[PDB]
């Protein structure tokens, strides 16, 4: 596990990134890490916004599946050749394994401008891989073959950074990446890593809202996902009650909002808190980001002002908890027991102060027995 | 996705065995295939590894030698070829494949 501290690189606005060693002789590559998703997929052809891609005809051990994978995301598909091949996770692994892989030659919107990885790494379970859940995942590959629990955690150390590094443990938690208690809270349902979201409060604040919009299809936690994403209802609702607490294409992400130094604006706007159900459904704990989470910096030091990004966006279908959350907290995804984690992260701090806060137990008699519809 | 393993029993030490696993339910031919075992007391521990064209075989240090995965893929069946057992084979070997497996078959050998 120690060998696996620090083993990504990134930051939220971007994606966080692994490196992995690919065939005979290996074939370096940065893999985006999604737990929104379930395939192993890289670059197969040249492209515009990638360094470097996967050849399939430069290893020796790679064997081809006879087909191709099509997989669309809600902004942006791409299309792959299947096959297997032997992987290294240099940082973390000393053996090599085999696992299935696309190679994309066919995308659109997937590579985008900026971006450093050249390859996705799907974390979620079996159920949402592409053609069918029979595509045995990176993960499950990886459990089998290397003898490790039926575990990962994450951590995100990139608060504070302009958006324009951090480690998965894989196999278990690591104890030097956080302090306190892990709160854990039952995965609802085995496809993304579904929990269940009780309340939403900004400043000490309930919004009136009932609980099943939080679970408006579904919530869930996705590091592949940048922003904190909410229902279309539930976003309106968040914007205006943190609007009428601080002082606009802002909320919706048309226009940057500007301060110079002096002005300090990380203390004019409200914490907002999630409540989660916990193993015993007679209590909640609550994870809070402060403001340094959700008014992102542009720019970073250098001028004597800052623009700042709304870290919420609104969503369609799901309630996503996306990095924008992530970078708070150490997040376990404990396949293994049906649960998923939450300590926060000694790193999430700027200035010495720390830029999300967990607690609890808080009664349950207020909601409902199951917000999930 | 199911599976079914068979071919464990008693053994005597320097013994072999054949165990099988039929599948069903998915398209084996295209699928990895996994043997794990789970000693008693001890961790499971991964033993041999199969890609579906059945021409990368990966195998643990401690079978190195002595075990052969193998598959038909006509017929749906994966094996496993075990030579000169000792007693710390003694295990319940599990087919495995997408995070599914079958209720296993044990092998002990005294």
């Amino acid at each position: 596990f120690l060998a696996m501290v620090d083993n990504l690189q990134g930051d939220s606005g971007r994606g966080y990134y692994l490196e992995m060693l690919i065939g005979t002789p290996p074939q370096k590559l940065q893999i985006l890490v999604d737990t929104g998703s379930s395939n192993f997929a890289v670059a197969g052809t040249p492209h515009s916004y990638i360094d470097t891609y996967f050849d399939t005809e430069r290893s020796s051990t790679y064997r081809s599946k006879g087909f191709d994978v099509t997989v669309k995301y809600t902004q942006g598909s791409w299309t792959g050749f299947v096959g297997e091949d032997l992987v290294t996770i240099p940082k973390g692994f000393n053996t090599s394994f085999l696992v299935n892989i696309a190679t994309i030659f066919e995308s659109e919107n997937f590579f985008l401008p900026g971006i450093k990885w050249n390859g996705i790494l799907g974390l979620a379970y079996a159920t949402l891989a592409k053609p069918s859940s029979s595509l045995e995942t990176f993960f499950d590959s990886l459990v089998t073959q290397a003898n490790i629990p039926n575990v990962f955690s994450m951590q995100m150390c990139g608060a504070g950074l302009p958006v324009a590094g951090g480690s998965l443990v894989l196999g278990g938690i690591e104890p030097s990446l956080y302090k306190g208690d892990i709160w854990y809270t039952p995965i609802k349902e085995e496809w993304y890593y579904q929990i269940e979201i009780l309340k939403l409060e900004i400043g000490g604040q309930s919004l009136n809202l009932d609980c099943r919009e939080y679970n408006a299809d579904k919530a869930i936690v996705d590091s592949g996902t940048t922003l904190l994403r909410l229902p279309q209802k539930v976003f309106d609702a968040v914007v205006e009650a943190v609007a009428r607490a601080s002082l606009d294409g802002f909320w919706t992400g048309s226009q940057l909002a500007c301060w110079t130094n002096s002005e300090t604006p990380w203390s004019y706007f409200p914490k907002i808190s999630i409540y989660l159900r916990d193993e015993n459904s007679s209590r909640s704990f609550r994870i809070t980001i402060l403001p340094q989470l959700y008014i992102q910096p542009m720019m970073g030091a250098g001028l004597n002002y800052e623009c700042y990004r709304f870290g919420i966006s609104p969503s369609t279908n799901a309630l996503v908890i996306g990095a924008t959350v992530m970078e708070g907290f150490y997040v376990i995804f404990d396949r293994a027991q049906k649960r998923v984690g939450f300590a926060a992260s000694p790193c999430a701090e700027i200035a010495g102060a720390a830029v999300s806060e967990i607690s609890g137990p808080f009664s349950t008699e207020d909601v409902a027995s199951n917000c999930v519809p | 996705v199911q599976l079914q393993e068979s071919g464990g029993g008693l053994v005597q030490p320097g013994g072999s065995l054949r165990l099988s696993c039929a599948a069903s339910g998915f398209t084996f031919s295209s699928a990895i295939m996994t043997w794990v075992r789970q000693a008693p007391g001890k961790g499971r521990e991964w033993v041999s590894t199969i890609g579906s064209d059945g021409s990368i075989t990966t195998y643990a240090d401690s079978v190195k030698g002595r075990f052969t995965i193998s598959r038909d893929n006509a017929r749906n069946t994966l094996y496993l070829q075990m030579n000169s057992l000792k007693p710390e084979d003694t295990a319940v070997y599990y087919c495995t494949s997408a995070g599914r497996r079958g209720p296993g078959t044990q092998v002990t050998v005294s």
